[PDB]
């Protein structure tokens, strides 16, 4: 009736809020934010596909009894693509690549990422609270991929 | 200008052998308007060295990184040796890959079942052969890459890969021993990301392991304790309820967390009251007891090199002047001969454990006893990487309210516990 439930995820963790439809989603978003140590800002939250404003309503946008919003934080560096760098090799001549080749191989991309990504901290205006929970995500991303590799059939 | 076709010699592996002259059809990309900077380099290309490779099977799981562009069957003009570049594509089943400034190629043959569906391959069949091109990667990317082939720091199959990336971001957990722990202890102010980290990293181990601010006693009494302090109570850890439990039961302490300062162990991991420790005296523990300074002067001796005893430089006449106030009447000779002693005890440097504070150090209160209790407290926030215990020796026990890490003891306590030995 006058209430709803929402839920924030970003694809890992999920928060539910009871927020009256007719406030804005302001408090909402800034709340999900500050669990991430993030800035509101720092991240894009959408409803069915669009995104939203801190100014726009459960109202505005008629959004109904457990509906979801997703939260997406903007990409860090070429994390995503670490893996792929690591399965590339020579142009088999002769000899064949192994899998265990291209672990060892992710080791070494997952150290240069490292190695940079926190040499890079000096270019960051982002306070300590936050880049925190950002290594903490590139190192279980980082996991994330070896258990990946390993998987292949 | 006028071609349709993006025309180059084909060059492979190491030898650089000659495989043929090829053709692409670019004319799709002549039409739009958003890849001009990569059609230009595309056009001007003469010559394409193929010298890495990637399988079918990493396209498929990795490769959604890479952004396609165009992709077509490809027309040889002159065949020098492609069939066997087609033979070794088939037994390597995958494609070759050329990681460029300006564009991004892959290489693969008809038999490619996996790839020929991955994009979407159709039309015209001009070869054996089919080719996509991609937006290029970050120069940088393209460099590890490169670099790809062994790390500097090996990783263990031992150790967990979770520790193993920890390790990587200077964090070296089995350098500082915690995985021959019988206990952990972890805590941290939320949100705490890196604290419940941790927490997974020991989880792992199967070491006993808990987090929060609310730690039972027994937790305490294993083997091999260690306490991890996150870096977000670096300057309230002196309301940890536990702390001084802690040292008393030789559990050792780590600092650890991400630290930005200018804006064996590691950067964002370091130890915490290693050894030894500091005492200091009150006011109204010099008066009951005179002697004290002279008296726990051969404990001094024993702990001359991790024990330090500490007074403010001011001590001499901060005795004099509670000694006026507490007694007005008093006489003057004798008040001479009490503060000779104790500036004996600091002027002539009788042991070389025994320091004073430096006059910015001292916490201002109006009870001197309070203000003692506070520059100690202080003292404890500012060298908790050089003493484990804090010791402060006061005339009534429960005069003074607890500090987290300290112990505040009358002298018969300091005698039976500390002098004990
Ligand atoms: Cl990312
Ligand atoms: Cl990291
Ligand atoms: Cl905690
Ligand atoms: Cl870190
Ligand atoms: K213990």
């Amino acid at each position: 009736e006058t209430h709803i439930n929402l839920k924030v995820s970003d694809g890992s963790s999920e928060i539910f809020f009871k927020i009256k439809k007719t406030t804005p989603l302001r408090r909402l978003m800034e709340a999900f934010a500050k669990r991430q140590g993030k800035e509101m800002d720092s991240l894009t939250f959408l409803y069915d596909g669009i995104e939203i404003q801190a100014d726009q309503t459960p109202e505005d946008l008629d959004m109904e009894d457990n509906d979801i919003i997703e939260a997406h934080r903007e990409q860090i560096g070429g994390l995503p693509s670490l893996p792929f760098l690591a399965c590339i090799s020579d142009f088999p001549e002769n000899h064949g690549t192994s899998r265990r080749s291209a672990t060892v191989s992710l080791e070494r991309v997952h150290e240069l990422f490292t190695e940079h990504w926190l040499s890079n901290l000096k270019n960051r205006r982002e306070k300590r609270q936050e880049l925190a929970e950002e290594a903490v995500y590139c190192r279980s991303e980082m996991l994330s991929q070896r258990k990946l590799l390993a998987a292949v059939d | 200008t006028l071609s349709d076709y993006f025309r180059f010699v084909l060059r492979v592996g190491k030898s650089l052998y000659y495989a043929g002259e090829l053709s692409f059809d670019i004319s799709k990309l002549k039409a739009e308007t958003e890849h001009q900077q990569l059609l230009r380099s595309l056009v001007s290309c003469k010559q394409v060295d193929v010298l890495r490779f990637v399988t079918s099977q990493y396209l498929e799981v990795f490769g959604t990184c890479l952004t396609k562009v165009l992709s077509g069957s490809l027309c040889i003009r002159s065949d020098v040796d492609m069939t066997h570049f087609k033979n070794i594509l088939n037994r390597g089943n995958g494609a070759g890959i050329v990681l460029g400034s300006n564009y991004t190629l892959l290489l693969f043959t008809e038999d490619n079942n996996a790839l020929m569906n991955l994009y979407d391959c159709q039309g015209q069949s001009n070869s054996p052969f089919w080719m996509v091109i991609f937006e290029p990667l970050e120069s940088i990317l393209v460099e590890w890459s490169a670099k790809n082939l062994r790390p500097k720091k090996p990783y263990h199959k031992s150790q967990s890969y979770l520790s193993y990336l920890l390790q990587l971001g200077h964090i070296d957990l089995h350098k500082i021993g915690a995985f021959q722990a019988t206990q952990i202890l972890i805590v941290s102010k939320q949100p705490s990301p890196e604290a419940e980290e941790l927490e997974d990293t020991f989880r792992e181990a199967a070491i006993p392991t808990f987090r929060g601010l609310e730690i039972p006693e027994s937790l305490f009494l294993s083997q091999n304790v260690f306490v991890f302090l996150n870096v977000s109570l670096e300057d309230d850890f002196d309301q940890l309820q536990f702390l001084t439990l802690a040292k008393r039961k030789s559990c050792k302490f780590f600092l650890f967390g991400l630290s930005l300062p200018l804006k064996t162990y590691s950067q964002y991991l370091r130890p915490m009251f290693p050894k030894g420790g500091v005492v200091s005296v009150t006011l109204s523990a010099l008066i009951k007891t005179p002697r004290l300074l002279e008296l726990i002067s051969p404990f001094l001796e024993i702990k001359k090199d991790s024990w330090i005893l500490i007074l403010p430089p001011s001590i001499v006449d901060m005795v004099k002047s509670y000694f006026v106030t507490n007694n007005p009447d008093k006489s003057l000779l004798e008040i001479q001969n009490l503060l000779n002693t104790l500036q004996r005890y600091l002027t002539n440097p009788a042991l070389k454990n025994v320091t004073l504070y430096q006059d910015w150090d001292i916490v201002i209160d109006d009870s001197a006893d309070v203000s003692l209790a506070s520059t100690l407290q202080l003292y404890q926030k500012k060298n908790y990487d050089k003493y484990r215990r804090f010791v402060l020796i006061h005339e009534l026990k429960n005069e003074l309210t607890p500090v987290n890490g300290l112990d505040i003891v009358d002298y018969d306590e300091f005698k039976e516990t500390f002098m004990r030995a």
